[PDB]
């Protein structure tokens, strides 16, 4: 039942014995369940030593990714050219989810479109929805640019998307200069990382491959940033406060911030901010690009190195103290300008936070997971707090990469006691929780499964969840925070050692029984 | 009101190129209380146009989106790449109980992660190797459900032999349900290809068996996904009027459950669109009489739960009397404490296929009236349920689009909306409060009377909340 | 360096006159490269000297993934310097052999098996099915397409279903069907016929070759007529088809005709 | 026992059934401690109501404040005056505490000095101390200028601070043209926010009075800003951002924010950054004076109005939404320059974040607790938040003030349901969470003691604290964050939602029990 006054919603109703009672008949009647005898006896195989052997002798079946395909991180970074319209070649369902995910994550309006390949697409090929699609989408939602990305549909039919453009194009649809860069993006390949690298090259020869001829490399004396599947806002604009108080000149390729952040005051706004085609066009005459994330922008690289001739640095993600000074000692290598007595002193400042914050910090045993940038970032800056990152996950990752990490983890003394793990799902690190149980975990809302269960077992082996990554739906406006350089690593910081302390509130606060240690200050 | 939507929808459909301008024209007509069928009045169920930013989903949203997914002592094998199942992982707000991982297995996500060779060397091969590494994983699994992809539909393999194979040799059930993306308009085949999927690898098993009881009252909820728990919140009102809740399709549902529904005496339909196929099935095959019913608001419920007891003895009928005597007070509570607020204000709305007709009666009975409305996959005969329920100069769409939706909204100028997560966002940066009808916005029970209660409640706290007076800065 | 795409209905003469072709192409001392992009995979067979080797889908089988293959695990010379690469695929029934084409250009482009070395590269391409058997004719693959047919009612149907497909990747790209060559399968009229479908359909009749019981000798025992027999009379044919090849201009829009048209050449 | 590998600290180690065993024996053989029933009982007796009203009757005896003495808000306005000393004339224990104590909070050094008045000090009065004191800190630690605070000591005894300055001028012991301000510090009077008003004030003197002769109102078109006792540096900083993003010319009198945060590097710095004399001195050419928190600064604006005859602006504390529109308007009145679209974005999205939030936040049931400004600020925005701030308490606050927050509350519904308490400490505020029980506290470390209370009584009685104001001791690096305006708003929103949003996933993540509710997305 319900009172007025006091509304009881879907956590307090049915915890109500009336309903208690209604699921106890139907369990014990129609559900032919298995006694909580078995039922905790199978909990407590899987949470063993034996079942993880069982587990990670698997070779056919996932159980909960942490990867996604390569169209999602395409339409991502088209979302970053000014005006431009994420369009996906294909099913309509999957720009239905592709939508309906950045949502969840961002909590604001994600534009993208389809060509709504039905069956017939299938079997004769897409060539009148790519034509039409390009026509009515270019007509409604007026872009100033259309990327065509495609899914599994398209990819095995081998749809040509360059061919269907250019029909479209010459069968009159739309304006022959009218931009609509394109690549293939087969989801069942590589990961959604993957499809940024794709999507973006695709871009970054559309605007230069044609007038490389009459581009001088370092002519507009500006520095290229490429970001890569990004999705914390917090850390576009940190890396251009950095660059742009330095006095630098950049040019930041594929930039989501303000279309991913539109105010709420009244006017809807499909696009915002981005990075102009101008600009894109005018990239070549850089001095230098600089990759954010190079592990899923191999293929940018490539090209940049290739085609425009940059002497593209080797840097690693901007994460953690030693990569961000680092990251800045280069970029004041190249663009000519000092590292600022500002941001000098940032840094400094992020190292008081650690002296400060060393004791609780030192030792504790992580395991954590994520993107292969963000994790070899997290993982670097954990031992540089002087954490032992114990468990390292990192689904979408190769082995080209995992060799980097280990090597990275060989260095420092907190790091041999742990261990990677490429290729690997989240219902594998769900047994390494147990069988070698963390602290914490540090990872996406997704987590907060293996949470629960590591609880079920007991309170003494719960690891709760740090949620550092994507996506995070169980939570709001995290999206704006920062993960890169010194600004986003003081934060990383306060997060964990307060992490830390909360637990040890919690563990302690018992009356007469734990309460001595709960000290007034830490 | 009167020929305005039509000065309205020739204006929005007025940026529309010919390919699509005479298509879209047709979608969205304005509503005469009077007709009884569309094919006279609009168009639904047909080819979305291409980069138009629709909703619709594919019929793999239908298979292991709303059908299966919901079945959780089974085990959901998402077939095909990467994504899907990803991206579906704990979406659909479909309560249960159980032990997730041990004995249930809803909020996970089972992949068969088609890779580059997978594709090119076609794969049954490692949809074995998988269908067993689930039996030695997760043996309390009491059956296995293999929703296909789109490369599956594609490559042309052979998912409905493995599943006898593999199946008949572990001595299990195993659906080899097909749910091709690129298949169907919209998620609709998707729940015709579950609906067909169950009466032939689930339903048709406990036939020769009859270590069973019917009792002139054993039912079954079938088509309530149990958003929130509004299956638990029906389940109470039909067992408290007396009549026996036997099963429930999709929405904390047992496979067995599922296998009981044959046996029963009356079929409760809530969601027409996804189970009216099956539920054909179940009476002629079968021949157990199914009707249509309403839990949303008191007039609704009220209405329905005599209905269903109709088709009873009248023993049943008083006790259901009592029951509507039970809650008469406390739903009257709620529209006099809640109604003041809703009262005049009215509200747009635009969903899949049932709650946009099916709402309606929980608004009218808190005064807020429907100006509005729209499904993304429902047909005609959807369309014919819901003329009635409507008004006269009332505007509808079917699959409307950014562009068509987004202007008639700035035009029509409701206080209050309701539609997606895709949608969720427009319109709250126009100020306009929005409140999320598919996941309920992760609110309680809407269906029957508990129900009710906190929707008059959720309406409230979003509509009237004073972060609306807050969006034009001052010197503006 | 160009790029040639060997087209025709299968069971019309592909690889045999493919093979001969770059065997004397290699002789005239020129740096070729055979992609086989048929699942079949006897495309380069008689140029290395074998049943056939480890493909690419097949090795990258192995691999696990293709991203872990090596080029120097498919490419492997042959006669006269020939390089040669198979695109490899399923068994009748099963898998998705359009895709592997795909999947195996894109390996030989993305690893640069292009970049540094050749004169001619012809991809050998199977039945033109679906999208995937359609990649050796996109942008930067194949420029250049030679239709193979003979004087039957259906080798021309499919002469000219294939440069139908084929104004699709025409018009939208640079892709041009060179010319057609006959293998006469001694149809009567069979010479002339020819001529005239390549001209109501805008095309040369690049060259006219022979049936010459040469070929069984070399494909049975394993070599091109060229290794086999250098004087024999179909071996300088095959390297008239070279020469012409090499030193052709001509490159249409396909026209295609109409079966009535069509049926009314051979009536 | 201990065992090397595996060392267990102060919290574990007493757990062990050795230590317990012992901690038994002391126990029920020299405790003579009272009986658990007896202890549960005296207990269960104060978490009631009939506790309540005998708590609240209380008139002499105080139980865990919520305000400090006036010489610790001198302190840190002096802090904020570049080059100068934290002067305090009496006792010099008392310096070590006011130390100790804002270390614990910023967790950076905290340099302050006292003449250490012995007993004959009381006897004779302080000349000797205050003259030598003067000399030896002005040649030992190098001020440009020192302001002189007073410990109960000298406010008893009387010691005349001003005429004990210039004797030591005129005997010749610091250069009589040596700045040395200063301010009776009564710490048996008013709270430390007062300490604060009489040290600013008393140095707005030292630099103007003499010299009001020749400044003009609005000689140099800049607007003063005084914060008051603020300990939230994110707040001095994101006040000088807007401002300054605004091209508005200002001064911020008492800036603490580079000396509490000077850079670990390897050099020690008893001083950066601060406010200039020479910009102090000027200060009456200004256009007008804006007083951040007016309820403690109350004493200035008698000044500024009355000496430099500034129109000083009716404002409250830029808090939350509201109140921030009008802080930014009225300086655009004043300064001429326009509100930058920058700002109006940024006010938009927070409206963004309130919107998206609305569900959770809203009718959530607080308490709450800290300064005047603070809690009246806070409360405001909670209102704007749609959540029920039932509780408030305001410790040194006053009747003026109390009834200008009720007035605050008469407005929204959401504030009909709360009432105001001041010169009521914690400890009542311990039984208004038992009587009628929030949802949360928020407040400073202090009500961690608070917290525990309730769980002891019942886990579906606890009540969480979030923890905003000061002090902050169990926790880390806060002292960072904003509290004031657009910025620090979109701070106190996050911290809340997914304060609200960690409780639900705790109160419902029990296995098969409340995990039902436990939506992956919220
Ligand atoms: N010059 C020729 N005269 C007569 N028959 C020939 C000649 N050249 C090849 N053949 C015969 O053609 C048959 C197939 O030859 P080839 O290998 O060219 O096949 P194909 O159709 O191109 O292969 P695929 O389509 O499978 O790629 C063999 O039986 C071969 O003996
Ligand atoms: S949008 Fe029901 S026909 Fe289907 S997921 Fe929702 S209005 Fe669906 S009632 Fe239903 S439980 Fe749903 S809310 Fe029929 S199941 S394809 Mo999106
Ligand atoms: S209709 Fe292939 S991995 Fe899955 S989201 Fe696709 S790009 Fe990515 Fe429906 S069955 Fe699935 S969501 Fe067919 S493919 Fe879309
Ligand atoms: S017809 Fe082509 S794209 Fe289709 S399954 Fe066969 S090989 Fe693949
Ligand atoms: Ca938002
Ligand atoms: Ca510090
Ligand atoms: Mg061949």
């Amino acid at each position: 039942s319900q009172q007025v006054d006091k509304i009881k919603a879907s956590y307090p109703l049915f915890l109500d014995q009336d309903y208690k009672d209604m699921l106890a008949k139907k369990r014990d009647g129609f559900e032919e369940k298995y006694p909580q005898d078995k039922i905790d006896e199978v909990f407590q195989w899987t949470t063993t030593k034996e079942y993880q052997e069982l587990n990670f002798q698997r070779e056919a079946l996932t159980v909960n990714p942490a990867k996604a395909c390569q169209p999602l991180g395409a339409v991502l970074c088209a979302l970053g050219f000014e005006k431009t319209m994420p369009y996906v070649h294909g099913s309509q369902g999957c720009v239905a989810y592709f939508r309906s995910y950045f949502n969840r994550h961002f909590r604001e309006p994600v534009s993208c479109v389809s060509d709504s390949m039905t069956e017939d697409a299938a079997v004769f090929g897409g060539q009148q929805n790519m034509k039409d699609g390009l026509q009515n989408c270019k007509a409604t939602y007026k872009p100033d640019m259309i990327a065509v990305s495609t899914t599994c549909m398209a990819e095995v039919i081998g749809d040509d998307l360059n061919a269907f453009i250019n029909n479209s194009k010459k069968e009159g649809f739309i304006p022959d200069e009218f931009p609509v860069p394109f690549a293939h993006t087969p989801s069942f390949v590589g990961s959604h990382v993957t499809g940024w690298d794709n999507m973006f090259e695709g871009i970054a020869r559309y605007f230069t491959l044609k007038s490389m001829d009459d581009k001088v490399v370092g002519s507009n004396k500006k520095i290229n940033i490429v970001p890569g599947f990004e999705t914390y806002l917090g850390n576009f604009r940190v890396i251009k406060r950095m660059l742009s108080e330095m006095g630098v000149g950049y040019s930041l390729l594929s930039d989501p911030e303000e279309v991913l952040d539109t105010p709420a005051d009244g006017q809807f706004r499909m696009y915002a901010g981005g990075t102009t085609q101008e600009e894109m066009k005018d990239a070549p005459n850089a001095l230098n690009t600089v990759l954010l994330q190079p592990w899923h922008l191999e293929k940018t690289k490539k090209f940049v190195e290739g085609t425009w001739k940059h002497e593209v640095p080797k840097l690693n993600i901007p994460m953690g103290l030693d990569w961000t000074d680092e990251f800045l000692m280069k970029v004041s290598e190249i663009s000519g300008q000092p590292i600022p007595a500002s941001l000098t002193k940032e840094r400094g400042r992020l190292v008081d936070m650690m002296t400060d914050s060393h004791t609780w910090l030192h030792g504790k045993r992580f395991a954590l997971w994520g993107d292969p940038d963000f994790v070899m970032g997290l993982v670097k800056f954990l031992l540089e707090l002087g954490c032992e990152p114990v468990h390292i996950l990192c689904h979408n990752g190769n082995k080209r990469w995992k060799k980097a990490v280990d090597a990275i983890l060989a260095a420092s003394p907190y790091g041999k006691n742990a261990t990677v793990y490429i290729g690997k799902d989240l219902w594998h690190l769900r047994s390494l929780v147990f069988t070698d149980k963390p602290d914490f975990m540090i990872g996406n809302s997704y987590g907060k499964f293996i949470q629960r269960d590591t609880l079920h077992k007991g309170k003494e082996f719960e690891v709760p969840l740090i949620r550092i990554g994507f996506p995070i739906f169980d939570r709001h406006h995290l999206h704006r925070s920062t993960t890169l350089g010194y600004e986003g690593a003081m934060q990383i910081l306060t997060t964990l050692v307060n992490s830390i302390l909360e637990r040890l509130d919690e563990e302690t606060r018992g009356m007469q029984a734990t309460d001595y240690n709960h000290d007034l200050v830490r | 009101s009167r020929e305005e939507v039509e000065s309205l929808i020739q204006e929005v459909l007025e940026v529309y190129p010919e390919k699509a301008r005479k298509d879209r024209n047709k979608h969205l007509a304005v509503n005469d209380p009077a007709v009884t069928q569309s094919k006279k009045c609009i168009i639904s169920n047909k080819k979305s146009q291409p980069g138009l930013m629709t909703i619709r989903g594919c019929a793999y949203a239908g298979s292991k989106g709303v059908v299966w997914g919901p079945i959780k002592d089974m085990i959901h094998i998402s077939h095909g790449p990467v994504g899907c199942g990803q991206y579906s992982r704990a979406g659909r707000r479909n309560y249960y109980i159980g032990t997730t991982g041990v004995n249930a297995f809803v909020t996970m996500n089972f992949t068969s992660d088609f890779q580059e060779k997978d594709i090119v060397f076609g794969g049954d091969k490692k949809l074995a190797k998988l269908i067993d590494e689930v039996e030695t994983l997760f043996p309390l699994n009491k059956g296995i459900s293999v929703q296909s992809e789109c490369p599956i539909g594609l490559i042309g393999d052979d998912i409905e032999s493995v599943s006898k194979v593999k199946g008949a040799e572990l001595s299990k059930t195993i659906v080899p349900v097909r749910c091709e993306g690129f298949r169907g308009v919209s998620q609709s085949l998707g729940h015709h290809i579950a609906n067909d999927a169950v009466r032939d690898w689930v339903l048709g098993k406990r036939d020769e068996d009859t270590t069973f009881a019917s009792t002139p009252y054993d039912v079954a909820i079938i088509g309530d996904y149990n958003i929130g728990g509004d299956a638990w919140s029906s389940r109470i009102l039909l067992e408290e009027m007396g009549l026996r809740c036997v099963a429930q399709w999709s929405g904390d549902g047992s496979i067995s459950e599922i296998e009981l529904t044959p046996k029963v005496k009356l079929n409760l339909v809530h969601c027409y669109r996804s189970m009216n196929y099956i539920s054909r099935h179940m009476e002629e095959k079968y021949g157990i009489p199914w009707m249509e019913y309403n839990f949303f608001g008191p007039t609704k419920t009220i209405e329905s739960l005599r209905a269903i007891a109709a088709k009873f003895d009248e023993s049943i009928q008083k006790k259901c009397e009592e029951v509507i005597a039970k809650y008469k007070p406390e739903w009257e509570a709620v529209v006099a404490k809640y109604r003041p607020r809703l009262e005049g204000k009215r509200v747009m709305l635009y969903i899949g296929g049932l709650r946009p007709r099916h709402v309606i009666g929980a608004y009218e009975d808190l005064g807020m009236e429907v100006v509005g409305t729209g499904y993304e996959f429902a047909h005609n005969d959807d369309y014919d349920r819901t003329m009635k329920e409507m008004g006269d100069s009332t505007l509808l769409y079917d699959d409307v689009t950014g562009y068509e939706f987004e202007e008639f909204v700035k035009r029509i100028k409701p206080d209050l909306i309701g539609s997606g997560i895709k949608e969720k966002f427009i319109f709250q940066k126009m100020g306009i409060p929005f409140r999320e009808m598919h996941s309920w916005d992760y609110s309680g029970p809407y269906h029957g009377f508990d129900g009710f209660a906190i929707f008059a409640r959720d309406m409230d706290m979003t509509l009237n909340n004073p972060c609306w007076k807050k969006l034009q800065a001052p010197w503006e | 360096m160009r790029q040639c795409a060997i087209y025709g209905k299968g069971g019309i003469g592909k690889s045999t006159t493919t093979q001969n072709l770059v065997a004397a192409l290699a002789e005239m001392g020129k740096k070729v490269m055979i992609v086989g992009c048929d699942p079949k995979a006897d495309s380069t067979r008689l140029i290395l000297h074998s049943k056939a080797q480890n493909t690419i889908m097949e090795m990258a089988a192995e691999a696990g993934t293709v991203e872990d293959l090596e080029l120097e695990d498919v490419l492997k010379a042959g006669y006269g310097g020939v390089k040669c690469v198979e695109s490899g695929g399923p068994e009748p029934g099963v898998g998705c052999a359009g895709r592997g084409v795909i999947t195996a250009i894109n390996f030989l482009e993305e690893e640069g098996a292009y970049e540094d070395d050749l004169d001619f590269v012809f991809y050998d391409v199977g039945d033109v099915v679906c999208g995937g058997f359609a990649m050796p004719i996109r942008e930067n693959k194949a420029q250049e397409i030679y239709i193979v047919c003979s004087g039957e009612m259906m080798a021309m149907y499919a002469a000219n279903n294939i440069s139908k497909g084929i104004v699709k990747y025409a018009n939208s790209g640079s892709v041009r069907l060179g010319g057609l060559i006959c293998n006469s399968r001694n149809t009567d009229r069979e010479d002339e016929l020819i001529i005239a479908l390549a001209n109501k359909l805008g095309t040369q009749m690049i060259h006219f070759v022979p049936r010459d019981n040469v070929v069984q000798r070399a494909e049975i025992r394993r070599m091109t007529v060229i290794e086999y027999d250098p004087k024999a009379k179909q071996a300088d044919e095959y390297r008239a088809l070279a020469r012409k090849v090499v030193d052709n201009k001509l490159l249409v829009i396909p026209n295609p005709i109409t079966m009535d048209e069509l049926e009314e050449l051979l009536m």
